[PDB]
């Protein structure tokens, strides 16, 4: 028998034997997530360490069959994601050493405390203490204040135990036989074998600043809204060609800026559509809710549900003794179940949020068909995507009215649609710059064309070029002000927010041609389309078989992640922001600051 | 007016594994086709040859009834010419299969919490089974080059595995109990059909 056979018998019995264990683990995990004992606690330690030690053992198993002899190109994507060495390449001391240091990161992050002058007892955390501050406060001292003591309290810590782990990262990457740790990274996109569809490492760089560079003039013009907006809230700190100030960006970081709608709204005699009392009016619970979203789903020609899921899934809040995470996520605990934890509320946000998580579990659904190692999206990024049209698509008007909760006498003027695209772009175009600028920071960090001492050097000349931010407090080389985000403190990836951003809008747009939809595109709808859901769930059951670039082309025809359908989704968004920017100057300076 | 136990074999309080499923032998007999819907909304009542629309009377030399337990997704492969795991190497039914084939749920019996490890199925042979045989050995399977000596390791795998059902599992996880009827005309008296 040939080496082919071998590795399709080893990867049955793998397949069953990792469905197994993997089950038993997200039963347990879920047992805990729903209900906050001790018990539940050790018996998810116990089921983690059981499933992480069978996965060492099989991929060391696995690590006897070289590749190169499998053809099929399917069963080489299973060994390839089983072989996986991973940080076990190094020594046992520099790998305790890394798990140690990650630890401390992540207990440093989730009890970094902030203590208010001239009182060491008024201590808060980002939640719900500093966020609440950084989100609803306008006070220019409090928010200053609050940027400096966390800038100057929790990365000083981190700047050392940062410093290690980029050299040991970059030590594990060149060891797994890459360049650079953001080479690693990059590896997801990469597809090789396949003719037509190859994808380099190299390329993604490309594609994205390629993305960026029309992306540009879109921010810009919002940024000089944005400006001259700030300017009438906060005439005497802003220089009229100098950068925005970091701590007046509406949040913490100033990732997103949909905290100044209150204070940019152009029109605001007009109210936003909110048909939460509408939903009090009929007294819509959480379980209506959930069914409307599954008609909606069965609608465009997607199945039922699973009885398991209304019987398992906790849809409700428990309050009283029973303690529960109410962070909504789903769930595919494996061989036929899938459940939704989520505490509902009666709010049309929640009313988005279900058609989200419903979204992805049909999306899980999909391919619950292929190997037990392919049963993914085919990237990082289609399965938020996928996740996000759906709430795209449900939060029209046209649908709210097809389901009674806005009056018919709703009659929409153009100012309705300005407000919303600009409620849109605060938060999908204003993050763009910020995810551009810290991916390509960490690339050269761990590339190494960024000298050591010249690290904040160097991060503070993007922060006026890309996104035009300008600090408000000078920092020196003893602050780590990057390692103060989450998920660079908890070592994730970043570059996953940008490319799903550029897919939602690919898809909702091929979506919407197979609906015929006629006028806006942000006017959409993809209901009673079965056209459009037999279209999407042509990719949804692919899963992890097929390269990405193919999955892509068999919804929007192209191979490559184009920007082309955004900036049509915000075209009239653009011509109003120029026909009000052609009074102001367009652009910003990176020589002033606000500290002089 | 004798009849024979259809009792014993649909109402038996356990079954048999799929790779070990049980035969039985059913002859001289008043046979009563007509009150077999006394089960839980049972999913699959099949017949193959011969017309399941009120045909019981016709006089068959024999029936066999063979039971055993799988899960709902290989429900389809107990038929004829069909492909898969069971249906090669657990259970093969003729090309030419005369006969019925009935299958239930079974969820609220044959699941536990903790997990049902009792049923086992074949996951590895050398080569499919003939129509209607039956394979019991434990040897262990061979995949590479290299004799394996009886001892589990590298290319040398148990050739049984179990189901391990749950009543939290989906639909096409849950058991089904399964019970295939074969009748066979020989040149005999041929006494059981009844009235
Ligand atoms: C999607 O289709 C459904 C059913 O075809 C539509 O629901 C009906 O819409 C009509 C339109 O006025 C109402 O008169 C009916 O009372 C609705 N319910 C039925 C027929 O059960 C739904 O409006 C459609 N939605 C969209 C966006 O086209
Ligand atoms: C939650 O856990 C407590 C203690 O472990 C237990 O008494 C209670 O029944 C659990 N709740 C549910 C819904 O299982
Ligand atoms: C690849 O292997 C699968 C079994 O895992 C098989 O169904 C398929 O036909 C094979 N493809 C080719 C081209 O041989
Ligand atoms: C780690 O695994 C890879 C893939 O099987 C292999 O090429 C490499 O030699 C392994 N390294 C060590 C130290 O075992
Ligand atoms: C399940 O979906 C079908 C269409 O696929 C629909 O006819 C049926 O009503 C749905 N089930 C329920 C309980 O509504
Ligand atoms: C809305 O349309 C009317 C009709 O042409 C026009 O006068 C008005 O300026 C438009 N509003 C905006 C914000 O463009
Ligand atoms: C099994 O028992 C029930 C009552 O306990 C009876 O109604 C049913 O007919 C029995 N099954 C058969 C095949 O006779
Ligand atoms: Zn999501």
């Amino acid at each position: 028998s040939t080496i082919e056979e071998q590795a399709k018998t080893f990867l049955d019995k793998f397949n069953h034997e990792a469905e197994d264990l993997f089950y038993q683990s997200s039963l347990a995990s879920w047992n805990y997530n729903t209900n906050i004992t001790e018990e539940n606690v050790q018996n998810m330690n116990n089921a983690g360490d059981k499933w992480s030690a069978f996965l060492k053992e099989q991929s060391t198993l696995a690590q006897m069959y070289p590749l190169q002899e499998i053809q099929n190109l399917t069963v080489k994507l299973q060994l390839q994601a089983l072989q996986q060495n991973g940080s076990s390449v190094l020594s046992e001391d520099k790998s305790k050493r890394l798990n140690t240091i990650l630890n401390t990161m992540s207990t440093i992050y989730s009890t970094g405390k902030v203590c208010n002058p001239d009182n060491p007892q008024e201590c808060l955390l980002l939640e719900p203490g500093l966020n609440e501050i950084m989100a609803n406060s306008l006070d220019y001292n409090e928010r200053l204040w609050a940027w400096e003591s966390w800038r100057s309290e929790v990365g000083k810590q981190l700047r050392p135990l940062y410093e290690e782990y980029v050299v040991l990262k970059n030590e594990m990457a060149r060891a797994n036989h890459y360049e650079d740790y953001g080479d690693y990274w990059r590896g997801d996109y990469e597809v090789n074998g396949v003719d037509g569809y190859d994808y380099s490492r190299g390329q993604l760089i490309e594609d994205v600043e390629h993305t960026f560079e029309e992306i540009k003039p879109l921010y810009e013009h919002l940024h000089a809204y944005v400006r001259a907006k700030l300017m009438n809230a906060y005439p005497s700190y802003i220089s009229p060609i100098g950068c925005l100030p970091a701590h007046l960006l509406g949040d913490m970081w100033g990732r997103f800026w949909t905290n100044l709608y209150s204070l940019t709204v152009p029109f605001g005699q007009k109210p936003n559509i909110d048909v939460t009392d509408a939903m009090v009016d009929q007294a819509w619970d959480a379980q209506r809710i959930f069914k409307e979203a599954e008609k909606f789903f069965v609608s465009v020609g997607l199945p039922n549900m699973t009885q398991g899921f209304w019987e398992n899934s906790m849809l409700t809040d428990p309050g009283n003794v029973q303690k529960a995470v109410c962070h909504p996520t789903a769930w595919d605990l494996g061989k036929g179940d899938f459940r939704i934890l989520m505490c509902t509320k009666v709010t049309m946000d929640d009313f988005l949020t279900a058609h989200h998580e419903m979204g992805h579990i049909q999306y899980d659904m999909a391919y619950a068909a292929q190997p037990f190692l392919l049963r993914n999206g085919a990237n990082e990024g289609f399965h938020e995507a996928v996740g996000e049209i759906m709430s795209l698509s449900a939060a029209t008007p046209k649908h709210l009215k097809s389901i009674g909760l806005l009056s018919p006498d709703f009659q929409e003027d153009n100012e309705t649609e300005i407000n919303f695209l600009l409620k849109q772009a605060l938060t999908i175009v204003g993050t763009l710059p910020f995810t551009y600028m810290l991916e390509k920071w960490r690339w050269m960090v761990f590339k190494g064309e960024i000298p050591k001492d010249q690290w904040m050097k160097k991060w503070w000349e993007m922060k006026r070029e890309i996104v035009g931010v300008v600090e408000p407090v000078p920092h020196d080389e003893t602050y780590c002000d990057p390692a103060s985000l989450f998920h660079v403190s908890n070592d994730y990836s970043f570059i996953r927010y940008y490319t799903r951003t550029l897919y939602q809008f690919q898809f909702q747009e091929a979506l919407c041609q197979a609906a015929k939809h006629e006028g806006p595109l942000h006017k959409c709808d993809i209901s009673n389309s079965t056209e459009a859901g037999q279209k999407l769930f042509n990719m949804l059951r692919l899963g992890k078989s097929e390269p990405w670039t193919l999955a892509l082309e068999n919804v929007v025809g192209a191979k490559n992640m184009n920007v082309r359908p955004l900036l049509n989704y915000f075209e009239p968004l653009f011509t109003w922001l120029k026909d009000q920017n052609k009074n102001s100057f367009v652009g910003w300076s990176t020589d002033w600051s606000p500290y002089a | 007016t004798n009849l024979c136990p259809f009792d014993e074999v649909f109402n038996a309080t356990r079954f048999a594994s799929v790779y070990a499923w049980n035969r039985k032998r059913i002859s001289n007999c008043v046979a009563d086709y007509s009150v077999l819907y006394n089960l839980a909304p049972f999913f699959t009542f099949k017949c193959y040859g011969v017309s399941p629309t009120k045909l019981n009377d016709l006089c068959f030399t024999n029936v066999y009834a063979d039971s055993f337990v799988i899960r709902g997704d290989e429900v389809r492969q107990i038929a004829p010419g069909q492909t898969g795991n069971i249906a090669d190497y657990n259970y093969k039914l003729p090309d030419d299969f005369t006969g019925c084939v009935i299958a239930w749920n079974s969820n609220k019996l044959d699941s536990k919490v903790s997990g049902n490890y009792n049923y086992l199925y074949r996951l590895f042979r050398k080569s499919n089974l003939k129509p209607f045989e039956r394979d019991i050995s434990t040897e262990i399977y061979q995949a590479g080059n290299k004799p394996c000596n009886g001892v589990a390791g590298f290319n040398c795998y148990f050739p049984l595995r179990s189901y391990s059902f749950r009543p939290t599992y989906g639909v096409g996880h849950q058991p089904y109990r399964v019970v295939v009827l074969s009748f066979e005309l020989l040149h005999a008296p041929a006494t059981v059909c009844g009235p």
